[PDB]
């Protein structure tokens, strides 16, 4: 026996940092009754096989940490000191701060007499860091209190990624999964530093290479990822659409696209209406005054049934494919090399390697995460990736996909639970004020007259009904429909989002903030303005692990606690290894983890904090009346608790769903009390509840499928590593999305050596088929209205084809592709005192604002202080030496950092001029550690109307040497 | 005897090995500051048995050659640290005959610290300024004898870290060297006859660190 682990109970867990979803083994002293003694990798987990990066490897130090919170801290208006206080107090006082603010601000009717039943005085940020069951409960709790201003982390990647991938494929999710990367023949890492930001991913990236894959990194900087790729191509910041457009041109010109895949499975053959055109950088239907498109000018020509017309010959000059060829002819190698900075020879090198995956026996994958996709045309960047993949037949196949890497451990799940302003759980929209009934709500769901188009969203009413029968199971859905708040149909949707929540706060338009598992005082762009804006709050509830820059903004740099009247509750939650629940990784793997040690001191699971905070409000309403008691009093919270505590097990069973009465569905009988086996057996009539239709199939009568730890694989399964018996993925354990596109019209795989599915003896064999139906009988994109992968995507604000509009404002004046310089649907000052492009990015050792990692002495050991990475050339121009203290400044602020001078950064040649990029990590903040430095968001601007997202990847700065004594 | 094969052609410098070593032994963190490098702690010490060293070397064409060196005791077949210690006291530095682990005991407090370090051709041994004991990597010998991989080997995601019987590890080192040479023609194994920690360098080992080989 190893002494350290003897008499310690062993439990499994899942990493509480990035979306790879690495397995842990936790050892807890006194056969479970004591503290953790050891945390390391789970050797049996199929993703990390025992591996951890330094963040995961240091979880022991995060958990067993005496800087952690012990109990609630109250800070009084104008006070300059915390006040240790009990839970029963803090919640009782918070319940009162909610009711008062709600009562005073509740509006039953908007300024048009439309029913809204909402509070606009309270806002909530968070959180991707909570369990799926805590995320689902939290969204329902906030909405029953009638909030609409509900946002978290997801917003920054959601806004670019989900619309681009949904327009293209019909879902917003990562198309494949981590293990599947090993099956790829060519891996294009572009807008990702995955060796640093998804490190276990490289286990599977390097196994791809072992079996002959070419690895390509396209990045402004040379990083730890670059050092282990076959090809490193530098790209100028924001030149991605030119680079990708050149690849589309190259693939089309050299007949490198996979014709049979393109003809059957994409909209290549659909006939666009004659109203469509593109001249001088503008699509038809442009409103020059309002800077917006009439998208009806982009509509397909329809047949006598309302189905889009098609030429299966691909000869009609208004075939999507011929318009695609015409559009990308401009993107020749010489102009793409000029604007990107990439050599003509490298462009040919990369284009030739990646385009070869067009062959059915080769697979290419594109990995991107955040990069610079947040700007106006970021959506078009990702659309271009989808279009390249659809041309090359890489969607639906092992080692293909658009691997849009999620950030946080449960950002997929937190999004799935609808902690964003515009969605309920399961991506059912939040009603607008014109959606006056449930009948009108369901009306919004487009229908298809095509018999081959599954158009699965036509099932929406069954899901919206089962969601309402989970929240209010004695009420009729149509009645229940009235309890939940609604947004203004008049108002621009982005007015409810992250960025406007910050502008509103600064104009004092909010009374109360929930910073639940987020650090806005560091994570918000333009931190000076945001720390100031928080002053204008009456009250602030912060739920986290440690005291932080958010909880304690009232004593931040330059602040007068006396002058500042904001009332602050700090509620300390327990770490991931101290609670039970599920997290949903980037591959949609919903993985169950267990308690090791009991919560440290008097910390609580988020589940118990929110449930107890709410039950106080429920109480206090039931004995003082007010506002609108219906939602609060009727919300079913019995199903959430067991033995006086939040029950992850019962919330997960509710989210899956159960039959509220005996029912017959899909030619089978089910009994009252029984679990729904898949979302196929949900109903609109009230026979079923389900908190989240995506979760229907995850916790059946057969048990908790999320908790499966079974490596059983068939030969065809093991060959591409589906691991279908390890945990569970939405939807219904489909591991690779769009997998019907992996086979021809008989159900033979295009690449049998790496089959995903195969029609064998009246069965689909391998992965779970993505859409039921005999071979050749259904279009393969079942969540699409028309059923195809969209090369031409008419729902996009900037046009149905990606087009280069310059996202760099200050140093660029010329667009070589059109007469339209900037985004025609889109104010930067460009002050000459700040001539350098500032950028922020991550390092392997730190997590987000650094709230978690700046408290872990081993990570601070490795990366103790804010740094500033600059070229040798810019070091020479400013006489900076390696290790010198430097002042970085912008119109928004200034800070000190240690210079790192390196050839890993090079000047961009922009219009005959050398333009310098200056790099900073955003992992630092004033609280801890001593001499760490402050947040890089001192330097960043607040913003524009398109996005609802900040800018953190390109902002104009100066850097000056700070002088020592000789 | 046991052996590590360390394929530095696969290292992402993720530094999971550096944290994993400290977590398994509950070693404290050093006081560190940035002096113009990601590298930290800047060197091995009494409380640091492994640090990843970073060196940037120019190459023609875009980018650099970034060299990563996860440094540790080489667990020499014939260790000169043992010879220099056996002068002042026997049993201070011992040899596990099952695994091959070279092990510093608490009797290193007795022997001459400086001289024992000077005799190491890899400059690995480190002395506590207070208790005058010597510390270094111990091959996680406790974990090895109970059938576990050393902390830094189990934690490594890339396939850089490998551990087992010296037979099949030498065989692998040769098989991998042949394959890596296709991409990195100057790829060589570090003193593969003399050590139990066999590094595959992608170029001149000295480029990684001055003491990378003896
Ligand atoms: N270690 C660590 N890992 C993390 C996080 C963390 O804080 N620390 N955070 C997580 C979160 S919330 C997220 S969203 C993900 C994001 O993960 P990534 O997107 O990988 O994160 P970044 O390092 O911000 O940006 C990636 C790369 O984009 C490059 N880049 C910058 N501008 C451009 C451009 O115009 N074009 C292209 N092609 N590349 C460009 C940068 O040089 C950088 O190498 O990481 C997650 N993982
Ligand atoms: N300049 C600049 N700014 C950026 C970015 C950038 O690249 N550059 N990145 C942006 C991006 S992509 C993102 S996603 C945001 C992220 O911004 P934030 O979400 O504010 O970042 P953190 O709060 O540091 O990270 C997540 C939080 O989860 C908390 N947490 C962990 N476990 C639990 C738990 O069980 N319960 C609760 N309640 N909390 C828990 C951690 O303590 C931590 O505070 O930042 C954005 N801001
Ligand atoms: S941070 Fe990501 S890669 Fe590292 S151990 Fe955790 S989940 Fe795995
Ligand atoms: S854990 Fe492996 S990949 Fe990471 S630095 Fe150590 S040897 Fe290199
Ligand atoms: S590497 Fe140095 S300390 Fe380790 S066994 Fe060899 S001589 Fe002794
Ligand atoms: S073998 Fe053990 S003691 Fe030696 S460096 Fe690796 S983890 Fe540390
Ligand atoms: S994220
Ligand atoms: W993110």
């Amino acid at each position: 026996e190893l002494q350290k682990l003897q008499w310690a109970k062993q439990t499994t867990s899942i990493c509480c940092y990035c979306a790879v979803g690495c397995g842990l083994i936790v050892h807890t002293a006194k056969d479970g009754q004591g503290r953790a003694v050891n945390v390391e990798g789970d050797p049996d987990h199929p993703i990390n096989e025992g591996s951890l990066c330094p963040k995961g490897a240091s979880i022991f130090q995060l958990g067993e940490n005496d800087q952690r919170g012990t109990q609630p801290l109250y800070r009084a208006p104008f006070s300059d000191t915390w006040k240790p206080v009990t839970w029963d107090f803090a919640l009782t006082e918070i319940a009162k701060r909610i009711k008062k603010t709600r009562d005073a601000s509740f509006t039953e009717k908007n300024a048009a007499g439309d029913l809204v039943n909402r509070t606009e005085a309270i806002a909530s940020f968070g959180s991707a860091a909570m369990d799926n069951e805590e995320c689902w409960a939290y969204g329902n709790i906030l909405r029953s209190l009638g909030l609409v201003y509900i946002e978290h982390q997801a917003r920054i990647x959601h806004s670019p990624t989900v619309p681009a991938l949904a327009e293209s494929f019909g879902r917003g999710a990562m198309t494949n999964h981590w293990n599947d990367l090993a099956n790829s023949d060519c891996i294009l890492i572009m807008g990702s530093n995955a060796a640093e930001n998804h490190p276990i991913a490289f286990k599977w990236v390097l196994r791809a290479k072992d079996k002959g894959a070419t690895l390509i990194h396209v990045d402004p900087r040379f990083t730890r990822t670059s050092a282990r790729c076959d090809v490193y191509a530098p790209i100028r910041s924001g030149a991605d659409i030119p680079f990708l457009g050149g690849l589309i041109k190259y693939i089309l010109d050299n007949k490198l696209y996979f014709t049979d895949y393109v003809r059957e499975y994409t909209n290549a053959s659909l006939i666009v209406g004659e109203k469509f055109s593109f001249k001088d950088g503008l699509f038809s239907g442009y409103d020059a005054a309002n800077k917006k498109y009439d998208k009806s000018m982009w509509a397909f020509e329809l047949d006598a049934n309302g189905v889009p017309k098609r030429d299966p010959a691909l000869k009609h000059p208004r075939c999507v494919i011929n318009l695609l060829k015409k559009h990308y002819e401009r993107y020749n190698l010489d102009k793409v090399a000029a604007i990107t900075g990439t050599s003509k020879e490298q462009l040919q090198q990369v284009y030739k390697a990646y385009a070869a995956t067009g062959k059915p026996d080769k697979a290419g994958t594109i990995m991107y995460a955040m990069g610079w996709t947040q700007h106006s045309v970021g959506v078009q960047n990702i659309r271009a990736m989808a279009m390249i993949q659809l041309l090359l037949g890489n969607i639906g196949v092992a080692g293909g996909g658009v691997n849009a890497l999620r950030g946080e451990s449960n950002v997929q799940g937190s999004t799935d639970q609808g902690l964003l302003a515009h969605i309920w759980p399961g991506y059912n929209p939040v009603p607008n004020s014109k959606a006056a009934t449930l009948e009108l709500y369901n009306a919004a769901t487009p229908q298809s007259k095509d018999p081959m188009s599954v158009n699965w969203w036509q099932n929406r009413p069954k899901y919206v009904a089962s969601y309402l029968k989970a929240l209010y199971p004695d009420e009729e859905p149509a009645a229940a429909y009235d309890y939940l708040p609604r947004i203004d149909a008049g108002r621009k949707l982005t007015d409810y989002f992250w960025l406007n929540i910050f502008e509103k706060m600064d104009k004092g338009e909010f009374k109360g903030l929930f910073a639940w598992g987020m650090n806005p005082a560091c994570g918000g762009a333009n931190a000076n303005k945001n720390r100031k804006a928080m002053g204008k709050l009456e009250w602030l509830v912060n739920v986290n692990l440690f005291e932080n820059e958010t909880s304690s903004f009232w004593k931040g740099p330059g602040m007068n606690p006396a002058e500042i009247g904001t009332e602050v509750f700090f509620l300390p939650c327990c770490v991931s290894i101290e609670k039970e629940g599920s997290v949903a990784n980037s591959g949609r793997w919903m993985q169950w983890r267990y308690r090791g040690p009991k919560p440290y001191a008097e910390t609580k699971p988020d589940g118990d904090i929110m449930l107890d905070m709410f039950k106080k409000v429920r109480e206090l309403y039931a004995k003082e009346g007010g506002a609108y008691p219906a939602p609060i009093a009727k919300l079913n919270i019995a199903d959430w608790e067991e033995h006086n505590e939040f029950s992850p097990t019962k919330v997960a069973k509710l989210m899956n769903g159960y039959f509220l009465k005996d029912t017959e569905v899909g030619g089978k009988q089910f009994k009252k009390g029984q679990q729904v086996p898949s979302f196929a057996f949900l109903t609109a009539d009230g026979s079923t509840c389900s908190g989240n239709w995506l979760h229907a199939g995850s916790f059946t009568d057969a048990g908790n499928l999320m908790a499966r730890r079974d490596k059983t694989q068939t030969p065809e399964q093991a060959r591409i590593g589906l691991f279908p018996n390890w945990s569970f993925c939405w939807p219904v354990n489909r591991r690779i999305l769009y997998n019907r596109a992996s086979v021809d019209k008989t159900g033979k795989p295009w690449n049998p050596a790496k089959a995903v599915i195969e029609w064998k003896d009246g069965k689909w064999v391998g992965d779970v088929v993505d859409g039921g139906g005999d071979p050749g009988t259904k279009h393969p994109f079942i969540m699409q209205t028309h059923g195809f992968g969209a090369l031409y995507g008419p729902g996009r604000e900037e046009g149905p084809f990606p087009e280069h509009y310059e996202p760099l404002e200050c140093p660029v004046s010329k667009n070589p592709f059109s007469k339209q310089l900037h985004n025609p649907v889109a104010k930067a000052v460009c002050d000459p005192r700040y001539p350098f492009i500032g950028t922020t990015y991550r390092v392997t050792e730190h997590w987000q604002t650094g709230l978690m990692t700046r408290r872990c002495a081993w990570l601070v050991e490795a990366e103790p202080q804010i740094f500033c990475e600059i070229s040798k050339e810019l070091a020479k121009l400013r006489g900076i030496g390696n290790g010198d203290t430097v002042k970085v400044s912008s119109l928004r602020g200034a800070l000190e950092a240690v210079a790192i001078v390196t050839e890993r950064i090079r000047p961009f040649k922009i219009e005959g001029v050398d333009v310098h990029m200056v790099g900073l990590p955003w992992h630092y903040g004033w609280m801890v550690p001593k001499n760490g430095g402050d947040t890089a968001n001192l330097l960043t601007p607040s913003a524009d109307p398109n996005t609802g997202i900040p800018e953190t990847k390109a902002f104009m700065v100066d850097v000056r040497k700070v002088w020592s004594h000789p | 005897g046991k052996m590590f094969f360390v394929d530095l052609s696969r290292c992402t410098a993720c530094r999971g090995c550096q944290i994993a070593c400290k977590q398994w032994k509950n070693l404290p963190a050093e006081e560190t500051r940035n002096t113009g490098s990601h590298q930290n702690p800047p060197d091995l010490s009494y409380v640091t048995l492994k640090t990843v060293r970073f060196t940037e070397k120019s190459r023609k064409g875009p980018g650099i050659d970034w060299l990563f060196f996860p440094e540790q005791c080489r667990h020499c077949v014939e260790p000169p640290c043992k010879g220099q210690a056996d002068v002042d006291l026997e049993g201070a530095v011992v040899k596990d005959e099952t695994t091959g682990a070279v092990l510093f005991t608490e009797l290193t407090a007795k022997v001459d610290g400086e001289s024992v370090r000077s005799a190491c051709p890899y400059d690995i041994p480190r002395i506590d300024p207070v208790t005058k004991r010597l510390s270094k990597c111990d091959m996680c010998n406790d974990r090895v004898q109970n059938g576990l991989l050393p902390a830094c080997v189990k934690t490594c995601p890339t396939g850089t870290m490998n551990f087992g019987d010296e037979q099949e590890m030498l065989a692998l080192a040769e098989k991998r060297l042949a394959e890596v040479k296709k991409t990195y023609p100057g790829a060589v194994l570090g003193d593969p006859n003399d050590v139990r920690v066999v590094y595959l360098f992608t170029r001149d080992p000295k480029d990684f660190y001055e003491h990378a080989v003896a």
